[PDB]
């Protein structure tokens, strides 16, 4: 899910950026090499989301998080919802 | 069923759950302030203190401060003394 | 309160504008004898003006 | 947004953009509107193009929170996928909305 | 009685002694919170005596939660060391403690009504607004929540022997309304 | 559906005769025509789950709270329904085990009091098998009543009460 | 004894169901969701054996073949017109900043031109804008948007792009488009269904074409009974049977190439004294 | 007029339109009477006799109430109707043995009962008290 | 100990197997009402004499009773009761809305397994079942095949015996999670079908109160309780204090368990039935006396059957998923029409798809 | 201010009504209401008697279509079970819709907790509450002579 996710922006970042390398003046040659060059480098653990609610206890923290990328143990996952529990 | 109990008016509610979100009127750096009241000097020549408010996004007495310190009002026989960006 | 004021008086337009208002429309009603009752009821005025 | 330009493919596109720049095939301009592109794009892929719930237990070790940023630091955590458990030992949360 | 109310709550305030840059503090402490949108003051937390400060621009810092007048104490000095280290001409003036919450049971139901009957000039009991009775004690500045389960919460004062002694004052006054 | 109605009625003109004899409850069965509650046609499956009902209802009669004329007349009304039954495999009475040392108690009662018919009724009962001996009735997933003040204050204690005094 | 009747009788209104002990038995009474899966739930996985909830298959509402349409629409109209809505503020933001006049204007006209695409993209047909059934639309995102989450990705995909595509002749079948399609296929061998949807001529799918055979075919079923087969038949029933209960439906799948209802008209007139 | 003029009078009148920019429109359709009610001390409403009126020096008064529909527009392409049913708006004076007036259709045992006095022709109002005519 | 209503009426609180069984064969003890055998002038003098000792009358007096208290079909009922009187009109309502009048196919299903094994004497005799064995009345809630059998809950009950080891329930639950074929298929469909799951994956488990019966009696068998173990372990989730055991060095006999509560049995890596001991009771005449067969069907739901979906006239062997001809995507196929459409005249896939065996739930279960 | 004199008027003439019959007709949200009554009673230097069930029922009953019998069988059950102690510290709006809920479906016009909370201002699930309070002795509160349709012995 993770690669058909990226794939899926990378397109999406491809498609709608051709017409800006039509534009001023950029041969869409430069815009496949773009394309393939991102798919060829696409190949600390932190989690870069939003957060819906950060509710907190006396010590007890609750996260409702929204769209995230977690980069847990070299491995990228997605999660569109996420409900954590902590102790602070 | 008029005038039926509510624990609080639906309209009193939402006004103030708008108040509160939109939150506090940041004083920018006066640098930034100055910039931004001349920037809007060259859409038109003379500005309302409120509608002018709404623009910079200022405290009222912040604003004006910082309008008298450059700015000065002129007595205009029309509608009423409105402030002129124009320093001279 | 508007349309009890016209009544409770007998003057027409609001309370304000008495001075324009038509007084006498609204009366007690006559209780004397049921004859007087029933020919109050069946009273027509004409305005001068 | 400059959230997600940290990422494994924020980064990677970064380092194709300079590798394009440094090689004059393309002007920084462009780039950043790529990149601007790109952040939207993201935003609206992880929002529309991705269902999928987690649910994390730990122990909050720090927090923060500035300009409208969270950033939590949890220790001993187990994040839950669907089926599957994910433990790490330490793991930094940067959420913004 | 026997029985002395435990503190619950001691809120305490500092002078720290120079102003501050809450977003450098917010920016770079361990545990703060900085919502100028929600508050105007860096909330720093710490686990050691269980503590909340809000530290404010001005310099004057507010440590509430701690237990004790001498966790407060710790705690406040605590802060201090913190913004001190964060590089701020940071001292510690006028450490005051500007309120101490404590709580006790009787362990007896109270008749609420009848209390608020024989004592109307101090107590004011509206069940449709609070569920306990608000006895505003007089001789020192204290507010006791009383209530039907027994439960006597005493707030309001800045010393120890001020809460002591309006509940030493109340326990009559509830036992005479023992339920 | 309306079974219980029957059972009500057949115990209340039983109870109207003041009687425990059996002779009694053979002649309000067939004045009743009782056991044609069965008679009727129906196929296997919904006639057992009917007699299933019916013997459950009558037992839940005989157990206490109810009096002991009542009582009586639920064990004869187990009796006449379990012995007129359409079903091949006879349906049995669920017997719960908290109930069975209250029911022998009970029977002892009978005996006791020289209501042979009755104890005897039982007895039959009990040799027939005719009892699913079971942990608790109704398998599980997921009036006229007696008194604490009688068992408590009668016409002897406050005699005996009296005398002492 | 009459205080513990109370007592029963208040933790009978304190009592409380068989839902919350499905399929997850255990679950976290924090989060709700069960452990996780055993080594042997991953291996089975691994072998791809489909779980029940994956064959769970549900029927296309009409509602849904209309959302799926309008929401096709919606996603090509979007794909095509954020490329010029990206060039448009492109240009608007070199506008903003040109420190020049004659290019501003000439970019004011690039930026009329763009403005007048987005006006034919917007103006486009619903035919042109749905597309040839083999090109690809966000359907991850149709699934969660427009779709709350209660059809999968590819279910939407091969339903739209195999079945409810405009493309697809959805039209009841002709005697002569159902007699071509016999010769064709008799012809063509009945093996190579994708080929005789394309020679059929009229636009079809490979899966309607074989359904129409089918359900117009001769062979299909074996329409005359064998001793062999009436053997089969009896071993089968006497052990399927549970008393006066025998599941035809079950039954069959034993019999080849026959129908429930030729074993019941078997066992009854012709396999019982009776 | 409490039929037909009141009713058409409402209706006549033009919907209230306001604007901020979010559009607010209040449209008046329906008018309803209910009986002479008096309210006590403690709020609870009862039919008011007209001896009690009389005696008691009050108005013979019907509540009036009035369906109004409100919608309003944000300039969001969403449009929210929403209708408060029955919004008091006053009390209309009754006059005594009219179609509104509780004495209507009773018979002179039942108007008896009430210390009325059937030969008593009606026609007129109780406004404080004070049996009012109104002279043509 | 003394089963009692734990909850008021849908759950008893936690007793004994084996000592409930052992009350009661106690109370019944020498009592002639645990027989098993089959019901049966000169035997009246002897019932009439049982009668004078067993209630302290006289031989004339047991007589009497005897004679008084005996027994006291025909479609035909007049002269009604009220129930009497609801079945006539029942009766009679019926006869004009219906045409046929004969009892329907999930009527007889329902009957004739509960029927199926009553009075069935054992061949052998030797497998016999003791006066006093305690069957109880299990039921297996079926995994949520269909959708909405989420709503209501579709089980098969089973009369388990009581002293009958546990792996004797777990070698009789027949889920279709047993019969399922690994792989994918689509290259080739003629391969040699790999061992059903039935062979491959032989762990499984019950969950009985707090104690999860593993069987671990194969090697290939692992457990699979250990992964609830340690992830109630962790942060704390409720549950607390897991225990275990081996299933077959226990029987329900041993067993000490609620009525009417749900316990689990999980087999075949996540498949969970829901298990019930509804009731417990002890072993009648009138019912079946074997073993050989006893961890016997009751009750079982008569699923719905999947059919090929391009002719609805055989049932589906076949799911393909991908499948570059199918509308739906789980598409399922009968072997006809499956070869038909995917294969050009040698087994060369047409297409892609990806082509699994499919077991059809509602024919081997 | 008005909003706040107008309660203490009402509470002072003994007729009170609740801050949510105040707040329902005021422009000002009841914890306003309430922070200026306190403030008033504080300034004014006087005092208000308190509020007991039998306020409230006069009107409860009357907005509701009950007869003048049920009016006074519920006055009668919450006057009881606030002697009896059976709602401690339950505030008497709460006890009176609870008290009318038990009164209304034990007589002839039943009403349901909806209506009885849309009068009363108490969410349905307070009446819930301080029913089951009073649910158990429904009998001895009740009037002796007391007639209905429905079995006071048979009740939600
Ligand atoms: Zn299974
Ligand atoms: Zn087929």
């Amino acid at each position: 899910t993770v690669p058909k996710l990226y794939r899926s922006v990378i397109e999406d970042v491809i498609n709608d950026v051709r017409d800006i390398f039509l534009d001023d003046g950029v041969d869409e040659q430069v815009l496949m090499e773009l394309k393939t060059l991102w798919e060829n480098k696409l190949m600390e653990n932190v989690v870069v989301c939003q957060y819906d609610k950060i509710h907190r206890s006396k010590n007890k923290w609750k996260f409702h998080l929204k769209d995230g990328i977690m980069n847990l143990n070299g491995r990228d996952y997605i999660f569109s919802k996420a409900i954590g529990d902590a102790e602070w | 069923t008029n005038y039926k109990p509510v624990a609080n008016h639906q309209y009193n509610i939402e006004y103030e759950r708008k108040k509160k979100e939109d939150g506090k009127r940041a004083r920018a750096d006066k640098q930034h302030v100055l910039d931004m009241l001349f920037s809007a000097f060259e859409k038109h020549q003379y500005y309302n203190l409120k509608d002018l408010v709404d623009i910079t996004k200022q405290p009222v007495v912040y604003l004006k401060e910082i309008l008298k310190e450059i700015g000065v009002q002129n007595v205009k026989g029309i509608h009423k003394n409105t402030w002129e960006l124009k320093p001279e | 309160d508007g349309l009890k004021y016209s009544l409770a008086t007998g003057n027409w337009g609001d309370q304000k504008k008495a001075h324009q208002a038509r007084a006498g429309v609204s009366q007690v009603l006559n209780r004397l004898t049921f004859a007087s009752t029933l020919s109050h009821l069946r009273r027509l005025n004409s305005p001068i003006g | 947004y400059q959230l997600y330009r940290n990422t494994t493919l924020g980064n990677s596109l970064q380092e194709s953009l300079d590798e394009l720049i440094q090689s004059q095939q393309i002007t920084p301009q462009l780039a950043l509107q790529v990149l601007l592109q790109f952040d939207k794009a993201i935003n609206a892929a992880l929002a529309q193009r991705v269902r999928n719930r987690v649910n994390f237990r730990g122990s909050l070790n720090t927090y923060r929170f500035c300009d409208n940023v969270w950033t939590f630091v949890l220790n001993d955590v187990e994040f839950r996928e669907v089926t599957e458990l994910i433990k790490v030992d330490k793991v930094k949360i940067v959420a913004c909305d | 009685s026997g029985i002395v109310p435990q503190l619950q709550n001691i809120v305490s305030t500092v002078n720290l002694g120079c102003k501050l840059d809450l977003k450098t503090i917010a920016l770079r402490a361990r545990n703060a919170e900085y919502n100028p949108k929600r508050f105007a003051a860096v909330i720093m937390r710490i686990r050691e005596p269980r503590t909340t400060a809000l530290i404010f621009s001005s310099g004057k810092m507010v440590c509430t939660g701690a237990k004790s007048e001498e966790q407060s104490r710790l705690a406040a000095r605590k802060y201090a060391r913190v913004v001190q280290k964060l590089g701020f001409p940071a001292k510690f003036l006028d450490f005051k403690i500007q309120n101490m919450v404590g709580s006790c049971d009787v362990k007896f139901p109270i008749r609420l009504e009848g209390l608020v009957l024989t004592h109307q000039q101090f107590s004011s009991y509206e069940p449709e607004l609070f569920p306990g009775l608000i006895y505003r004690m007089i001789k020192p500045r204290i507010v006791l929540l009383i209530f039907v389960s027994g439960k006597v919460v005493l707030t309001g004062a800045k010393v120890r022997a001020e809460i002591y002694e309006a509940f030493e004052n109340i326990y009559p006054i509830l036992k005479g309304f023992r339920k | 559906p309306g079974l219980q109605t029957d059972c009500e009625a057949l115990l209340s003109r039983f109870q109207e005769t003041d009687s425990v004899r059996f002779e009694d409850f053979t002649e309000l069965w067939r004045n009743m025509k009782f056991g044609t509650i069965f008679c009727g046609r129906m196929r296997n499956l919904e006639k057992n789950m009917f007699t299933k009902e019916a013997l459950a209802l009558a037992w839940r009669y005989f157990l206490p709270p109810y009096t002991f004329q009542i009582r009586v007349g639920a064990l004869y009304l187990l009796y006449g329904l379990y012995n007129t039954q359409l079903c091949q495999p006879k349906q049995k009475i669920r017997v719960a085990l908290k109930d069975w040392d209250e029911v022998l108690k009970f029977q002892q009662d009978l005996v006791n009091a020289q209501h042979f018919d009755a104890a005897y009724i039982f007895r039959k009962l009990r040799l027939d098998r005719a009892f699913h001996f079971t942990a608790m009735p109704k398998l599980l997933s997921y009036k006229d009543p007696s008194d604490r003040v009688m068992k408590l204050i009668t016409s002897d204690v406050l005699e005996e009460m009296l005398n002492v005094h | 004894q009459n205080r513990e009747q109370q007592e029963e009788l208040m933790r009978d209104l304190a009592g409380s169901y068989m839902g919350h002990f499905m399929k997850p038995y255990f679950k976290d009474k924090v989060t709700g969701v069960g452990p996780p899966a055993n080594e042997d739930t991953r291996e089975k996985a691994a072998q791809g054996i489909k779980a029940f909830e994956e064959l769970l298959v549900t029927k296309w509402k009409n509602w849904e073949k209309a959302l799926l349409r309008k929401s096709v629409v919606s996603d090509r109209l979007q794909r095509l017109l954020q490329p010029k809505l990206l060039k448009l503020e492109y240009l608007h933001q070199k506008q903003s900043k040109v420190s020049s006049e004659l290019e501003r204007q000439a970019l004011e006209k690039q930026g009329r031109e763009a403005e007048k695409e987005i006006q034919d993209i917007n103006q486009l047909p619903e035919e042109a804008l749905l597309g040839n059934r083999l090109d690809s639309h966000d359907w991850e995102k149709i699934s969660n948007i427009n779709f709350e989450g209660s059809r999968s990705a590819e279910e939407i995909r091969k339903f739209w792009q195999n079945s409810e595509h405009p493309s697809i002749n959805k039209q009841e079948w002709s005697r002569e488009e159902e007699e071509r399609l016999q010769a064709i296929a008799a012809a063509h061998g009945h093996l190579e269904w994708q080929k005789i949807a394309e020679e059929l001529g009229t636009s079809r799918s490979a899966f309607q074409c074989l359904q129409k055979f089918q359900q117009h075919n001769k062979a299909l079923k074996r329409k005359e009974w064998t001793e062999e087969e009436d053997r089969m038949l009896t071993q089968l029933v006497q052990e399927m049977r549970v008393g006066s209960h025998i599941p035809y439906r079950r039954i069959v799948y034993y019999m080849e190439g026959r129908d429930s209802m030729q074993l019941i008209y078997r066992w009854t007139k012709s396999l019982d004294p009776g | 007029f409490i039929q037909m003029s009141v009713q058409r009078i409402v209706e006549d009148a033009p919907p209230i339109d306001l604007q901020a920019p979010p559009r607010y429109l209040l449209k008046f359709e329906q008018i309803y009477l209910s009986k002479p009610t008096h309210w006590e001390r403690d709020g609870a409403p009862s039919p008011m006799m007209p001896n009690e009126a009389r005696l008691r020096n009050l108005t013979y008064s019907a509540p009036l109430y009035v369906d109004i529909t409100k919608t309003v527009i944000k300039e969001g392409e969403e449009q929210l109707q929403t209708q408060h049913q029955k919004t008091f708006i006053g009390k209309i004076p009754i006059m005594l043995r009219s179609t509104y007036c509780l004495l209507n259709g009773l018979t002179d045992r039942d108007l008896c009962e009430l210390n009325e006095c059937p030969l008593d022709p009606g026609g007129y109002f109780i406004i404080n008290g004070s049996e009012k005519v109104l002279i043509a | 100990n003394f089963p009692e209503y734990e909850l008021p009426e849908l759950n008893t609180r936690a007793f004994h197997v084996g000592a409930f069984g052992e009350l009661w064969r106690g109370r019944l003890r020498g009592a002639g009402d645990l027989s098993l055998r089959e019901p049966p002038a000169a035997d009246s003098d002897r019932e009439d004499a049982a009668v004078a000792r067993d209630l302290d009358c006289s031989l004339e007096a047991a007589a009497e009773l005897r004679a008084v208290c005996g027994l006291d079909e025909v479609i035909p009922e007049n002269t009604d009761l009220v129930t009497l009187g609801v079945r006539k009109r029942f009766l009679e309502h019926r006869e004009e809305t219906i045409t046929i009048d004969r009892a329907c196919r999930q009527e007889t299903f329902v009957y004739e397994m509960e029927s199926h094994a009553i009075g069935k004497k054992p061949e052998n005799s030797a497998d016999m079942i003791e006066e006093g064995e305690l069957i109880l009345s299990v039921n297996i809630l079926y995994p949520v095949i269909f959708h909405k059998h989420k709503e209501h809950k579709p089980y098969q009950t089973m009369l388990v015996l009581g002293s009958q080891k546990l792996t004797q329930l777990r070698d009789s639950i027949r889920c279709v999670s047993d019969l399922q074929i690994g792989g994918e298929f689509s290259n080739t469909p003629d391969q040699a079908p790999e061992h059903i799951s039935k062979d491959l994956y032989k762990s499984a488990f019950f969950y009985f109160e707090g104690t999860f019966y593993n069987d671990k009696r194969y090697p290939e068998c692992r457990d699979l309780s250990r992964t609830i173990i340690e992830w109630s372990e962790s942060h704390d989730r409720g549950y607390g204090k897991f225990q275990t055991a081996r299933m077959e060095d226990f029987t329900f006999n041993d067993l000490c368990i609620k009525l009417g509560f749900p316990y689990l049995y999980c087999h075949q890596g996540d498949c969970e039935h829901v298990i019930v001991i509804t009731d417990i009771r002890l072993v009648h005449h009138d019912d079946c006396l074997d073993r050989t067969l006893y961890p016997l069907l009751i009750k079982k739901h008569w699923l719905w059957t999947r059919k090929c979906f391009v002719c609805k006239m055989y049932t589906a062997r076949w799911v393909t998923n991908n499948d570059s001809f199918a509308p739906e995507d789980p598409c399922f196929f009968c072997d006809v029409c499956f070869r038909m459409l995917h294969y050009d005249s040698e087994g060369n896939k047409l297409g892609e798809f990806l082509a699994y065996p499919y077991v059809d739930p509602g024919t081997f279960n | 201010i008005a909003s706040a004199c107008l309660y203490i008027a009402c509470r002072q003439e003994g007729v009170p009504r609740t801050f949510k019959e105040i707040c329902a007709v005021s422009r000002i949200s009841k914890k306003e209401i309430g922070r200026c009554f306190k403030l008033i009673l504080k300034a004014l230097e006087t005092s208000v008697d308190l509020i007991t069930t039998g306020d409230f029922m006069s009107r409860f009953c009357s907005n509701l279509c009950l007869p003048k019998q049920v009016q006074m069988a519920a006055t009668h059950i919450a006057r009881k079970a606030v002697e009896l102690d059976l709602v401690p510290g339950r505030s008497p709006i709460s006890v009176a819709a609870a008290a009318i809920y038990m009164a209304s479906q034990a007589s002839a016009e039943k009403r349901t907790q909806k209506e009885i909370g849309d009068i009363a201002g108490v969410a349905d699930v307070t009446i819930r509450q301080s029913y089951r309070l009073i649910y158990p002795r429904a009998p001895d509160l009740f009037p002796t002579d007391f007639k209905f349709d429905t079995p006071v012995d048979k009740l939600p």
